[PDB]
């Protein structure tokens, strides 16, 4: 029996608790990671020029205060419509360092632990989504064409930039919804 | 004869809260006028320019933007205007997102307690609260610690990582001992700030 | 008949985690586990990896998302039974690796020690003897990756290992006894 469960051993379901416990720690590691695997690109190849993320079509609460504002319900709409947003990139962007492209420094590395922990979160996330039953449709990655050296490794840093940019977003939430469901405190 | 201004020079940036944040700039040479600045941003997305709000809040040379102003995962297209009575320039455009330049005043009310427990056990236990100003509640900010001790007088201090938690326990000291001990704050993401006002204890 | 005994079950890094259990004539046992929700009901993946009365998962295999009913069967004629079912959480039952270097950083003499983590909080402890006695004198770090170690007998040579915890689990194995003067 796990410490947890009680009167039927049976079905028992993880406590949201140490749900979020799990999945904070996840989207905590991510763009720890995310963020020194750009850290690393932009040292050792680079201009900045880049308004432009496939994230910005959703409705981010964007301030502290459209945050507390926002619906805890969707909310999670919100968090998961991005991480799914992401997986697609985020596997050409293993294959194409990975493949084709006679390989350089190993930010590779950095990349390949963040598609599975991504994945992994973004299960932990269709489970919390579960248990406070309302799917839905999110933005579509284009810069496929474009993953010149200058050019190409310009949306590199686009793409790259972004990903610290949601992976904050999206920490940043767990951070605030485990801190307003579980403790108010 | 008299010169234009010269250029001046915005680098620095910083938001103590993850609500509001402040930027400070370099006047120019000047020329030999009197020399007044201003200064206009673009938020991302947008094509709107702006003026900046608050020219005395955070100081001299100085720009605050309050919580209404202030929005994080942005990226800032800040620029300022030296403006002298002969002539105008501008300063080399700058890209501040308020999201990666945090940095917290110190931690506060560090108290410091020994405490015996389970047999022969004396532990010294570290308590304190984060900055008055900084959202930890509501979980939208997020703080790490670090503490260091040495006795009064040494040469190398210890460092003890405590994220999160406000609190600290360290079992290695020779009782006795006039120890020092200091605080400092991570974010969630971002810059350590400086350490805190030091206490002592002795046992 | 048959009586299989569940011992215990641990995951050393929340990625993969091994079971083993107890015999109790040809005795043929067998693993087999199930999730919540959807229950199919399919086989352990490798007995051979943990070694004998294991079955060790693959973090193709290890969720930390779902909770695992687990149970063992053994199957000779006319003793053919089933085990006592075992839920575990991945995450509760963490038993991880020896503390990742261990240094020992001598001098008002006193051996300063340092240490590193396993993977990616956590209590630690250290113990030591200096080799002429034959037991420990164990001292308790609380949560510190380096511990002060005041009074010794000068020019002996001690043996000392380390320990940890995590927040909801079990704890490690002993680390490698390093020597000093």
């Amino acid at each position: 029996h796990p410490p947890y469960c009680r009167n039927q051993p049976g079905k028992c379901q993880i406590p949201l608790r140490d749900l979020f416990d799990r999945a904070v720690v996840l989207s905590h590691y991510i763009h720890n990671l995310s963020s020194e695997m750009f850290s690393e690109f932009d040292k050792r190849y680079t201009t900045k020029a880049i308004n432009s993320c496939h994230t910005s079509s959703l409705a981010t609460p964007e301030d502290k205060e459209q945050a507390q504002q926002m619906n805890q319900k969707d909310f999670l709409s919100l968090i998961v419509s991005i991480l799914r947003s992401w997986n697609e990139p985020l596997y050409h962007l293993v294959t194409e360092v990975r493949g084709m492209q006679e390989a350089p420094e190993a930010i590779l590395s950095k990349a390949v632990e963040i598609e599975e922990q991504t994945k992994r979160l973004l299960e932990g996330m269709e489970l919390i989504v579960s248990q406070v039953h309302p799917n839905e449709i999110y933005p579509v990655w284009s810069g496929l064409p474009s993953l010149d050296e200058e050019s190409r490794l310009s949306a590199y840093y686009n793409l790259l930039h972004c990903l610290r940019r949601d992976s904050h977003k999206i920490d940043n939430y767990l951070k605030l919804l485990k801190c307003r469901i579980i403790h108010n405190n | 004869m008299q010169s234009p201004p010269g250029k001046p020079e915005i680098h620095k940036c910083r938001s103590p809260d993850k609500e509001t944040f402040t930027c400070w700039w370099n006047p120019g040479t000047d020329g030999g006028l009197p020399t007044n600045y201003s200064l206009t941003y673009s938020k991302e997305g947008e094509k709107t320019t702006y003026e900046c709000p608050d020219y005395k809040t955070s100081g001299p040379n100085s720009c605050f933007f309050s919580k209404q102003y202030t929005s994080i995962w942005k990226i800032y297209i800040i620029t300022v205007n030296a403006t002298n009575q002969m002539g105008s320039s501008s300063s080399d455009p700058l890209y501040v997102d308020v999201t990666y330049i945090v940095e917290p005043e110190p931690p506060r009310n560090l108290t410091l307690e020994v405490k015996q427990l389970k047999d022969k056990k004396t532990y010294l236990w570290v308590k304190w609260s984060p900055p008055t100003i900084t959202d930890v509640k509501t979980g939208w900010f997020t703080m790490e610690y670090e503490i260091r001790l040495k006795p009064e007088e040494a040469e190398e201090w210890e460092i003890h990582f405590t994220g999160h938690q406000t609190q600290f326990k360290v079992f290695d000291l020779y009782p006795g001992q006039k120890y020092l001990v200091q605080t400092r704050c991570k974010p969630d993401h971002g810059y350590w700030s400086r350490w805190s006002q030091e206490s002592s204890v002795e046992m």
